[PDB]
């Protein structure tokens, strides 16, 4: 059944899972033509693939290449990342598999379903809950990644850089959570919250900064007072 | 022109022979049924006055042999049987009819509805979806399940239709995951018409064989069964010009004599809104979509 508020701590049961979000698989920017009508020009996009137990991160980089010459791009990028994401489960050991995919929209339900065949023990779940992926671009180092490429890659992240050392997955995740919500909210406010004190830095192999437990809960404050602020602002509350 | 004479009427019923009904009372001197054309199988069939639960019926083929119908009070209902001595068939069918016990099956000369609704239904293809093979006729009812069905139980009570699944390996080729779920001609004109059906006029016949008894004892898979067949023609971006033309004559004749106070139940929204408005075959079904849109608008 679909994922939700009532069963999230599922999320962090030993059954092997992925979380697949496609929002940033096919960008764009809209410009005008020299005659004045309107044109889209691609950017590269990721498949975004996260275990949010352990929060290995499989960023699939998707170099504008692969739409060339392509029709209905919107369509094709569903079925892209259907087939990316069952390739990456057939190149994972039998005991790394997962046993459900969660895909955060519910377009990716038939296009992952269908390349999934060959694995009928496989899950494939939707979910009520209005994740925040689509903000991972706002990570620098990810975006930077996948603008830099100059053809298909997957690179391999742990979203949590080494939160697990101290804290559970619920906890991660939950934060993991709360920081895209903000960035996707505000990305500058969020973004200043996040490196404005600059003693707290961004170790090379890692995407946050390396804030002690104390100034987590700090900082985990000021994204809350964001995400509430930009609901006044939007809202006049 | 031949008869099904029937020993008696023991308990009201409705009897229906094809497309016609009519009421029997408790042990009214009802005899049988004459004049059945030959040429096409037929369908006779019942609904006991006390208990509308449960249509059930036979279908048959004269020119196969001598039918009769009795009723069986341990089993309680009404058996098909074949009488094997021809001279006594012919003197029991002679007498009634001298007595006039019998109705006529009622066809009108100018009416061709039978024949197209059964134009490609065989005897013997029904006989391979209704397995019970020491009959020469095929007892259908409401509650039987379709193998289909009985995947997600008793089998030998069950309708083997040829399983149509589009999320099914037989579906989609390996590497063609997109073209094939989204274009469906694969599926249909190697799977399912060069591999399975081996030809146009079998696909329909099981086609309108499912159409027959969701129409006459409300069976929903082989309601399902129907939309399934229509539903994979008309998502298939190749098919033969001569399938499309005859698919809009079928589906014309069975949307024509679909019961008006039945659609709610008998006809899925989303397969024909699809198949009419959407599908690669939305042009093609032109008689089709103007009795579905002056006939069952609200649908639509
Ligand atoms: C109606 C019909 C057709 C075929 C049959 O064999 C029978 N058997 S019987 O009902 O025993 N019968 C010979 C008559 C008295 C009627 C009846």
């Amino acid at each position: 059944g679909a994922m939700n508020s009532s069963n999230y701590a599922e999320l962090f049961n030993n059954d092997i899972k992925l979380f697949v979000d496609d929002t940033n698989v096919y960008r764009v920017t809209v410009h005008k033509t020299f005659e004045g009508n309107v044109a889209t020009k691609a950017i590269n996009g990721c498949i975004f693939t996260l275990n949010p137990k352990t929060g290995h991160l499989f960023l699939k980089i998707i170099h504008t290449s692969v739409w060339a010459g392509q029709k209905r791009l919107s369509q094709l990028a569903k079925w892209k990342t259907a087939e990316e994401v069952s390739a990456l489960v057939r190149s994972l050991p039998k005991e790394e598999q997962p046993k459900q995919i969660i895909v955060t929209r519910k377009a990716m339900l038939d296009p992952l379903e269908v390349h999934m065949l060959d694995f009928p023990n496989i899950a494939i779940r939707p979910t009520e809950l209005r994740l925040p992926f689509s903000a991972a671009m706002s990570i620098d180092k990810l975006s930077d990644v996948v603008m830099k490429a100059t053809e298909p890659q997957m690179v391999l992240f742990n979203i949590y850089d080494d939160w697990l050392d101290r804290i559970s997955s619920y906890t991660a995740f939950s934060r993991l959570t709360l920081l895209l919500r903000a960035l996707k909210t505000n990305e500058e406010s969020a973004k200043m919250i996040l490196l404005s004190d600059p003693t707290i830095t961004i170790k090379s192999y890692h995407l946050w900064p390396s804030f002690t437990d104390e100034q987590w809960i700090t900082i985990e404050s000021q994204m809350r007072d964001l995400i509430l602020t930009e609901y006044g602002r939007k809202y006049n509350v | 022109m031949n008869t099904v004479p029937f020993t008696s009427a023991p308990i009201e019923v409705t009897i229906g022979i094809d497309q016609y009904s009519f009421n029997v009372k408790e042990n009214q001197p009802f005899h049988g049924i004459k004049d059945i054309p030959i040429g096409h199988v037929h369908v006779i069939h019942f609904q006991h006055a006390d208990n509308s639960s449960m249509r059930y019926g036979y279908w048959f083929d004269c020119r196969m042999g001598n039918f009769y119908i009795q009723y069986d009070p341990k089993d309680g209902l009404y058996k098909m049987m074949e009488e094997r001595d021809g001279a006594k068939f012919e003197n029991i069918v002679h007498n009634f009819k001298e007595r006039q016990m019998m109705v006529s099956y009622p066809k009108i000369d100018e009416d061709d509805t039978w024949y197209n609704l059964t134009e490609f239904v065989q005897m013997d293809k029904i006989r391979k979806i209704v397995r019970k093979d020491e009959n020469q006729f095929s007892y259908v009812d409401s509650s039987m399940t379709t193998v289909q069905e009985n995947e997600l139980s008793d089998p030998a009570h069950s309708l083997n239709y040829t399983v149509i699944n589009f999320k099914s390996r037989e579906a989609i080729r390996p590497g063609h995951e997109m073209e094939d779920f989204l274009d469906k001609s694969y599926y249909l004109n190697t799977v399912m018409l060069q591999g399975i059906f081996k030809n146009s006029s079998n696909y329909f016949g099981e086609l309108q064989f499912a159409f027959l008894n969701a129409m006459f004892f409300g069976n929903y898979g082989s309601s399902l069964q129907w939309h399934a067949m229509i539903e994979l023609i008309c998502s298939s971006a190749t098919v033969p010009k001569h399938m499309l033309d005859k698919l809009d004559e079928i589906l014309y004749y069975q949307i024509k004599t679909l019961p008006e106070q039945y659609s709610d139940i008998l006809l899925n929204e989303r397969v024909w809104n699809i198949c009419l408005y959407s599908s690669f075959q939305k042009n093609s079904l032109h008689n089709t979509e103007k009795i579905m849109e002056n006939k069952y608008p609200e649908l639509l």
